């Protein structure tokens, strides 16, 4: 019996912005 | 007593290779990458797989995830060369089976071309690979290994090659 | 030769066990670390102009940030738990082997697990902390740590000691 | 709030018959999932997407199923060979997020698969007018609705007054009853009451109209019988007020 | 795995109960729904920690216990339907969630005037169909479906004249032909003895 790990679920980033 | 650790999960994105990667991290040694072309769990060692497990296919959404986010990163906007070190795992006697470690360190991007050689020639049986493993700043390392037999005859090279490197370097190792 | 790198490192600090417990997710792009989540400041923060943009959307979303500051609890207690029952507690004894050079006492400690040790030479059962050379801890990469700490004198009894997590006693090898 | 759109309310197919359902997520939302939610309240994930592309489903939904989120188009989940087993309500979730926030579900598809479609019927609508007794006792007057002899159990019941639908003093029966409860294709029952106050009733003027949509077969489905093809439509019955 | 309970609750009109579910794993956060007669999900609460209160609803999330809670306070007509949790596996690889068995919630309503009546309804259109209304009946009163087969009985439901502040159960019964009448409809069921009978 062995124990499922848990994790990170990444994350959306959006755009609609921009940087010189 | 105090139980002082830092568990890390890391996972990137890179392009053009179009490659990704997902493991943890345990003190500085890998826990499990999981292979994300099949989809499998994969520990470091085996003893492991008897307390946890993962389900991979978390992973793969992760990487999807990070592919789409890479985009939006390069819309919104040099190479660092390596350090190769290498050693021997374990104090080496003549006739004792041993193992060559090949440490890449401080390095970017994740990419990398390691060939071992013995007199001066390929090794490709008895040769380990690591997955790009973390860093506490911005940059990764790798371990390459190559099993062996110590005798006065044979000289070692770690052939490393890499985008930051104007030319391919090798480190020497000889008993 | 142009790259393009998203590299993420969710990191989970213990300070003592789940006790004291400290998220820490780092997000990279190319060299330059961006953006920040710390469970003690409890939103983002830009660590670059780049991961700005990033800050100001997730933080505007208190799901997202709720359910951030439970993965303190939610991820990183929660695999601390499983770790603790063969990751933690993992031990592996050293192997220690003296030998001279050129002098120069070699005390060659090695496959040793936890990284936490302790080598020191000793002159006829005194201590000797100097011209002690070492090349520090040694991260094998497959779970082991290997290290050697050598004395720099010409010699009637020298004695390499070692304490390890995984020694009730002191490991002690002599070389007359 | 976050709307999400589906169509159709129901459907029905027959064995081997594809089935596609369509799913507007909220404006805005790049995450959509598609949910399985059967008789006995049991829901199974189908299938996730992030913008255009899949990103998780299970081994059901990449076998027999078909689904798509494009640009220019709705959201689709498609059954390609519609079997007894499918019949359930289909529900599509948008989420602004991947993983970090809540999912918002649509009205959901209740998909119904038969064996064949010999048996679908729309139903017969009748409107009952308020008894003199209750009028003079309660001064309130109770109509009745019934809709009778529809298989299968996809209809809705509105009431309309003067051209507009009500929701005040209403109430419609929370399930259909079987006319023949023995039949296994036994065609449904259903009983709606509208009650206003006996000044309202009273006046000739004011007319008052039963609806019941019925969802059945379209005009692609091939119908080779006698009688007329079971399709997609609005019954109704009427009744005016009365003086007395 | 999701627990759920109770597995149906039947709440008078303006008062409270409590519906909880146990985790059997970690989850990342749980959401709570109602799911109306529709068929429609509706959106009662978020949390992945702590308490949130949303009008008459509350709801309770512990990550360590593994536990989530919803409580209802001054229960009213609408809140019929059928309570669901749900919630993200954080151990889980298909980012989904899992759902509760679910809470079948039916509200009681109150009945303050009752004045129990089987009444005769004539069909607009036609001048031999007719049904009969069994109305005004308090909560208390069950309705028993029909055995003769033959004729049809609808079971009880509530209607709410919200101008007047008025709430009302009734029963339909009808039959094609043609020993059926109105005063013996509803005696499959129990209906009060000082049931109002008019003469037709
Ligand atoms: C460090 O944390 C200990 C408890 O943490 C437990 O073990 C970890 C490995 C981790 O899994 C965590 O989640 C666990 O809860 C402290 O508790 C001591 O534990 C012993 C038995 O385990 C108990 O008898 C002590 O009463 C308890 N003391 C306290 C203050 O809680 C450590 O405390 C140390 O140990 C004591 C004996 C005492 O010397 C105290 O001053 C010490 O700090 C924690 N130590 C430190 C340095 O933070
Ligand atoms: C790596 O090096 C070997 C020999 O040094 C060569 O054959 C191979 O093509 C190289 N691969 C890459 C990707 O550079
Ligand atoms: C949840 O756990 C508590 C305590 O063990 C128990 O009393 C309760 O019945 C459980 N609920 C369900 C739905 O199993
Ligand atoms: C009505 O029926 C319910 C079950 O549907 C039962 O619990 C309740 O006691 C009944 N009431 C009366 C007054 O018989």
């Amino acid at each position: 019996p062995a124990d499922p790990l848990a994790f990170f679920s990444s994350a959306i980033k959006g755009g609609g912005g921009s940087l010189v | 007593i105090k139980e002082e650790h830092t568990i890390i999960q890391a996972e990137f994105y890179l392009l053009p290779d179009k490659r990704g990667e997902f493991m943890f991290d345990f003190d500085g040694d890998e826990i499990f990458h999981v292979d994300i072309e099949k989809s499998e769990t994969i520990w470091r060692l085996e003893e492991f797989a008897k307390f946890a497990s993962f389900e991979a296919q978390g992973a793969l959404a992760n990487i999807a995830v990070d592919k789409a986010n890479l985009d939006v990163m390069k819309e919104r906007s040099a190479n660092v060369a390596p350090e190769v070190t290498v050693l021997s795992r374990s104090p080496v006697n003549l006739g004792e089976p041993n193992i060559l470690i090949c440490f890449i360190d401080k390095f970017s991007p994740p990419v990398v071309n390691v060939t071992w050689l013995r007199n001066g020639r390929p090794v490709t049986e008895g040769v380990s690979e690591t997955v790009f493993l973390p860093r506490d700043d911005h940059l990764f390392r790798k371990f390459h290994y190559l099993t062996f037999l110590p005798s006065t005859d044979d000289f070692y090279d770690c052939e490393v090659d890499h985008w930051g490197l104007e030319e391919p370097l090798r480190k020497h190792w000889e008993f | 030769r142009p790259w393009f790198l998203e590299y993420c490192k969710s990191e989970c600090h213990f300070y003592n066990g789940t006790q004291r417990v400290r998220l820490l997710v780092r997000y990279f792009y190319n060299l330059e670390e961006n953006l920040r989540f710390d469970s003690d400041v409890g939103e983002f923060r830009a660590v670059t102009e780049l991961g700005r943009p990033d800050a100001e959307n997730w933080n505007s979303q208190p799901e997202f940030l709720e359910q951030k500051r439970a993965e303190v609890d939610t991820v990183c207690r929660h695999n601390y738990e499983i770790f603790d029952n063969f990751l933690v507690p993992r031990r592996v004894e050293p192997t220690v082997t003296v030998y001279p050079t050129k002098n120069l006492l070699v005390c060659s400690v090695s496959d040793f697990y936890p990284g936490n040790i302790e080598v020191r030479w000793f002159r006829n059962g005194k201590e000797e902390k100097t011209g002690i050379v070492s090349t520090g801890l040694v991260r094998n990469g497959d779970w082991t740590f290997q290290t050697l700490v050598m004395l720099e004198t010409v010699p009637e009894v020298y004695t390499c000691q070692v304490e390890h997590p995984s020694l009730t006693d002191p490991v002690t090898v002599e070389w007359k | 709030d976050p709307k999400v759109i589906q169509t159709p309310r129901y459907l029905v197919k027959g064995q081997g018959q594809k089935a596609k359902m369509r799913c507007i997520p909220e404006k805005g939302h790049p995450v959509v999932f598609w949910y399985q939610q059967n008789k006995n309240n049991e829901f199974k994930f189908l299938i996730n997407f992030q913008n255009q592309e899949v990103l998780q489903q299970i081994d059901m939904t990449e076998k027999r199923f078909s689904a798509e989120c494009p640009s220019n188009s709705p959201c689709s989940l498609e059954i390609q060979s519609s079997e007894a087993g499918d019949s359930a309500l289909y529900l599509c979730a948008s989420s602004l997020n991947w993983s970090q926030d809540t999912q918002y579900f649509g009205p959901g598809t209740r998909l119904l698969v038969l064996e064949d479609l010999k048996n679908v019927f729309p139903p017969e609508v009748a409107v009952f007018e308020p008894s003199e007794a209750e009028i003079s006792h309660t001064q309130k007057a109770t109509l009745v609705c019934l809709a009778t002899g529809f298989y299968p159990d996809h209809v809705e019941l509105s009431w309309w007054v003067n051209g507009k639908e009500v929701h005040s003093g209403v109430c419609t029966d929370p399930q259909p009853l079987k006319e023949q409860p023995a039949l296994n294709d036994s065609r449904y029952a259903l009983s709606s009451r509208l009650r206003v106050s006996a000044t309202f009733w009273q006046n000739p003027r004011n007319h008052f109209r039963c609806q019941v949509q019925f969802y059945g077969l379209s005009e692609n489905d091939e119908w080779t019988q006698d009688r007329a093809k079971p399709v997609t439509q609005i019954v109704s019955a009427e009744a005016w007020g009365r003086a007395d | 795995q999701v627990e759920q309970s109770p597995s149906a609750l039947s709440l008078h009109e303006g008062t409270g109960s409590a519906l909880r579910c146990n985790f059997t794993t970690t989850m990342r956060a749980v959401q709570w729904f109602q799911q109306n007669s529709r068929g429609s999900l509706i959106n009662l609460f978020y949390l992945a920690s702590g308490t949130k209160e949303n009008g008459r609803l509350k709801s309770t999330f512990n990550s360590k216990e593994s536990y989530s809670t919803l409580h209802i306070r001054d229960a009213q007509l609408e809140d019929s339907g059928t309570y669901f949790c749900a919630a993200l596996r954080a151990t889980g690889g298909n980012n989904k969630l899992t759902f509760g068995q679910g809470t079948v919630l039916s509200v009681i309503p109150d009945i303050q005037n009752p004045d129990p009546a089987v009444y005769q309804l004539r069909d607009s259109k036609s001048s031999d169909k007719s049904v009969c209304l069994f109305t005004d009946f308090d909560s208390q009163t069950n309705v028993s479906q029909s055995k003769d087969s033959d004729v049809y009985i609808t079971d009880k439901c509530v209607l709410d004249m919200r101008s007047m502040d008025f709430k009302s159960n009734s029963a339909v019964a009808w039959s094609n032909k043609s020993d059926f009448a109105c005063a013996n409809a509803f005696n499959n069921s129990i209906i009060p003895e000082d049931t109002f009978f008019p003469s037709p």
